[PDB]
């Protein structure tokens, strides 16, 4: 909670010093922060000592509050309200067999609100338009359990919920919050944004392959997250020019004519001042990982030569399960630009006559 | 009659080309009639008759426009009619001008007054 | 042709499963094969309604 | 009266109810049918005496761009209806799973077993 | 007290308006409840949980209920506050739908909202960081919000850029096609010098003012134009 | 709600003063035809009240649907009683208030409803000048 | 079962035939909740329990036979333990042999 306020500062400097046409990096406010009225994660009797028939309505009533984040009234979320992952206290004097099945319902609860603390504090900028795409799509699940327990108080109401007809309505909806809570957990752990965390979802879609309730679920989430990727990639591909403004991709740009001017006496241009980095790969673009840089660095060669082209055809495509569309067009695109670098390469300023007259 | 069937005889009344002749445009209206067949707005009978007014009013006719009351006044008197409103907004929309503005007019509320 | 007449097959089973007929692919095959010939369809009406309706009798 | 016309009264039919990219495909079905004719006609007679979520419906944070369209919050209520067909099957079950073994729990005897009916 | 009173009145609270089971209107810094039931999280927690959405409408309203009488804000400021009276009406129109629907609890209105909180999420900072910009450098403030990560956010503002970036079309359109421009209030670029006629013409009387360039000109598409 | 809906009743009583005193022979041939065509915009405002009265009578309007149906005329209400009370201050007439329309014609672009307000008042007070 | 089945999903060291093994185990504990539903409404019905009272036994005789496997052995303990007559258990072990040879 106190300790977030900290490294979202100290990681906004960086991207702001790092890329010049990210200038002005901002943030929201102090307040979106601060408060937790801006999430769903916020008569009263010792229930034990009452007949039996009651008790299980009353904890019914309550536990359906805590599933979407509304601290009950005898299940108090226990005080910490830190990292992904929370704790409640039901009431001991409640009877030994309702406490017991209270308890095997909880996970889902405590998996609410690690969830939804990082759809709040993980969209900041600093983190990247892939975990805010990321962020976005667990917030969609979130709005579907918000739906589900607007339906089940009606039930309730109507003598139609046990806590033995919750526990069964919940079942689905527990294994989905489950993916996405450990997955958030995993994404604190490494401190992962930008591509880090979409190589994460990649692993973590082939790993569900036998269940096929979380394999979709998977394939949703990094359907979701890839798109700014392409968007970046699209405009590296068939160009040479990326705009990055929070960083999240591979290639990186880097300023340099200080040293070596009018001539590369090295060909610093043309080797070292586009770079790679390995730790936002994806990790399906592993397999294309030097074809990417060159497809666009010889872009960059021949632009600046004096020369102006565009893409052979514009294609959007995505994340799809155990397969790739991507392969076909990086290299569709890195043979054109590799022969229109030559073609001018071999008529203007030829190179032919100079290793003639040499 | 049913609608579907009903738009058949319509085309074969504005073309002089027969049911078995066309097919296209009668595509292109189940295309637009339908998905568009419930009212989205309101309707009463009243405004579009003080539209009509309005409108006679743009042909600089008085006269047409104080006999259309007691045409009006027929309306009420019979009252065998489903909708009145529907008709007289065809009518209206289908004039012709013998020779403007808009955002200051009201239209037909949008049924943001309408609950379940 | 041949390639023609699979796809105009396959195409043909959707709106005989949205339309709430009692055709399946194989119903479909037969009666496919019998209007090919030439034989009026309202008379195969009868046929499959009677099909279907001998059984729930004896049920 | 045509082959494809028949297929097109029933698009309509289907637009009345919802389910507008059903029509949507139906009529793209329609100018491959008749830019077999015969088996339609048997469609029509049998029409209606047989035997009897998507993450891009109404979310908008996924899509490379979406199309802003400002507050509706007002199908947030047919997406109650879109859980409501589930639950209200999950309690229908309920009830043709009491009914079946109820009817057997209770009953005259020797309607139980058909070896007791000699 | 009871429960049915709290509907109506969290529904004013939305508005801004007092209520009756609820005495506060941001007049604490936020809003308390008074008045108990010994709910302690249905009379308690989801109206304290409510009353930030009217917290956020007594802002985004504030800033309108000043501009509004502020003459001196530009005409780029002044369409900036136009898409702002939108988003007040917007408003109004969901609280008219919710308002005929409540003729009791309702998740306690949570079906309502959680879509609403991202507009007003996004327009707290849009709130916040525009305060004192008029001009170019509004322009830039509202096009630093369009680089979003949620294609949801970024299509909001660029509806509100598309709104903003009327009038910059149109001064755009009669410094290139007139030729000339003529503001008193500096929202354009051109920075003229008084009493230049004669032969200094074509080499002063025009400086390239970097406080009002927008940010999808870079430097030398402003550069040519002048 | 209903001190906040009070203005355009106020803007009622200021809009309707003017196109009784500022039609005469005493205020030039321009006057008479822009507070001719400002009775247009009260004609339009008696057109709106008429449907919220049959949807009042049937029991089916609230105060919050009336305030989202009145809010556009209000700002059209508005724009016409801060104008009047500027051709009374100044004493325009003639040809100074078709310079006072001719420069809320131009103040105007943000939304174009008041831009439009202004371009009709123009043209239909500019036909006897 | 329960217990098994939701100890080795705290386990990845159990493989991927054994997570589908597992998968296939929280689909036939959905059943028998299934049936305390219906009975948890209603608050002798030996006849209701009579029936999963020889179903469970052999769900846990299949968890039994296949003690700590994981892989091509995990589909010689799952397919080679289908060698009945009894088409009870034959309609048992689809809905997991199924999930298993994925």
């Amino acid at each position: 909670l106190q300790q977030s306020l900290e490294l979202k500062r100290k990681m906004l400097r960086d991207k702001q010093n790092k890329k010049n046409s990210g200038q002005h990096l901002p943030i929201f406010p102090a307040w979106v922060y601060e408060r937790p009225a801006l999430i769903g994660d916020f008569t009263a009797l010792p229930i034990g000592t009452l007949p039996l028939a009651s008790q299980e309505s009353a904890v019914v009533e309550d536990l359906l509050y805590v599933l979407v984040g509304v601290d009950g009234r005898y299940v108090s979320a226990q005080p910490l309200a830190g990292r992904q992952s929370r704790t409640f206290l039901v009431d001991p004097n409640l009877d030994l067999s309702i406490r017991e099945l209270v308890h095997r319902i909880l996970p889902v609860a405590a998996s609410y609100s690690a969830v939804t603390r990082f759809i709040e504090e993980k969209s900041s900028f600093e983190y990247g338009q892939v975990n805010h795409a990321l962020a976005a799509a667990m917030r969609t699940l979130v709005k579907e359990h918000l739906i589900l327990v607007s339906q089940l108080e009606q039930l309730h109401r109507q003598g139609l919920l046990s806590l033995q007809k919750l526990w069964f309505y919940i079942q689905p909806a527990m294994r989905t919050m489950d993916i996405l809570a450990s997955l958030a957990t995993s994404v604190d752990k490494g401190e992962c944004l930008g591509g880090s965390t979409l190589s994460l979802l990649h692993d973590r879609s082939f790993s569900y392959t036998g269940d096929s309730q979380a394999q979709e679920l998977c394939l949703y989430l990094t359907k979701a997250a890839s798109a700014p990727y392409f968007e970046v990639l699209e405009k590296w591909i068939y160009r040479g020019i990326i705009h990055d403004p929070y960083s999240e991709f591979m290639v990186e740009e880097h300023e340099l004519r200080k040293e070596r001017i009018q001539e590369d006496y090295n060909d610093k241009y043309w080797d070292q001042r586009y770079t790679i980095v390995q730790q936002q790969i994806p990790s399906f673009l592993q397999k294309m990982a030097d074809k990417i840089l060159s497809t666009g660095k010889y872009l960059n060669v021949v632009r600046e030569c004096g020369h102006d082209v565009t893409c052979p055809v514009a294609k959007e495509i995505i994340y799809t399960l155990k397969e790739r569309a991507y392969v076909e067009q990086i290299e569709k695109a890195f043979n054109y630009a590799s022969k229109v670098l030559l073609d001018f390469l071999m008529e203007e300023k030829e190179l032919v006559a100079h290793l003639r007259s040499i | 009659k049913s609608p579907n069937v009903l738009l058949q005889n319509l085309c074969c009344r504005i073309l002089g080309r027969s049911e078995a002749d066309v097919a296209q445009q009668f595509q292109y209206a189940v295309r637009v009639i339908g998905s568009n067949f419930a009212p989205t707005v309101e309707r009463d009978e009243f405004l579009v008759a003080e539209k009509i007014k309005k409108e006679l009013i743009r042909q600089r006719r008085e006269a047409d426009a104080a006999l259309f009351s007691e045409l009006h006044r027929k309306l009420h008197s019979q009252g065998v009619l489903k909708n009145k409103w529907s008709i007289l907004y065809l009518l209206l929309s289908l004039s012709e001008d013998p020779r403007s503005y808009a955002t200051l007019f009201a239209q037909a509320l949008p049924r943001d007054a309408h609950s379940t | 042709n041949l390639n023609a007449v699979r796809e105009t097959m396959d195409v043909l089973l959707e709106i005989s499963r949205i339309l709430n007929t009692g055709l399946d692919m194989e119903t479909l095959s037969i009666c496919v094969r019998l209007c090919e010939q030439g034989i009026n369809p309202e008379a195969l009406s009868s046929v499959i309604k009677e099909l279907r309706k001998a059984t729930e009798a004896l049920k | 009266l045509p082959a494809r016309n028949k297929i097109l009264m029933l698009s309509f039919d289907l637009r009345v109810g919802g389910l507008g990219p059903k029509a949507d495909r139906l009529e793209e079905l329609v100018e491959e049918l008749e830019a077999v004719g015969s088996v339609l006609d048997l469609l029509v007679q049998l029409a209606g005496s047989g035997p009897p979520r998507d993450y891009f419906l109404n979310n908008k944070h996924v899509g490379r761009n979406v199309p802003y369209s400002g507050y509706d919050c007002d199908d947030l209520s047919v997406f109650e209806m879109d859980v409501q067909s589930l639950i209200s099957r999950e309690e229908c079950l309920c009830h043709s799973m009491i009914q079946e073994t109820l009817q057997v729990m209770e009953a005259a005897p020797g309607t139980g077993l058909p070896t007791v009916g000699l | 007290i009871t429960e049915a009173a709290l509907v109506r009145d969290i529904l004013y609270v939305f508005q801004g308006i007092d209520g009756k089971n609820i005495k506060m209107n941001n007049t604490e810094n936020c809003y308390k409840v008074e008045g108990k039931a010994n709910l302690s999280r249905s009379l308690r927690d989801t109206a304290v949980r409510l009353s930030e959405l009217g917290w956020l409408h007594n802002k985004i309203r504030r800033y309108t209920d000043q501009r509004s009488l502020d003459r001196s804000f530009g005409l780029v400021g002044q369409s900036f506050c136009a898409a702002l009276h939108q988003e007040l009406r917007e408003y109004y129109r969901l609280l008219s739908v919710l308002h005929s629907q409540l003729q009791l609890t309702l998740r306690r209105l949570l079906v309502w909202t959680y879509d609403p909180k991202i507009r007003l999420k996004t327009l707290a900072a849009l709130v916040d960081h525009c305060q004192g910009r008029k001009g170019g450098e509004l322009a830039s403030a509202v096009h630093a919000y369009t680089k979003t990560g949620d294609p949801y956010m970024r299509s909001l503002v660029q509806h509100i850029l598309s709104l903003v970036s009327h009038p910059v079309l149109s001064f755009l359109y009669r410094w290139i096609y007139d030729g000339e421009l003529e503001d008193t209030y500096h929202e354009f670029f051109v920075a003229s010098d008084p009493t230049v006629k004669t032969d200094r013409l074509w080499h002063d009387k025009y400086t390239l003012r970097k406080s009002m360039i927008p940010s999808f000109m870079t430097m030398d598409q402003s550069r040519k134009v002048l």
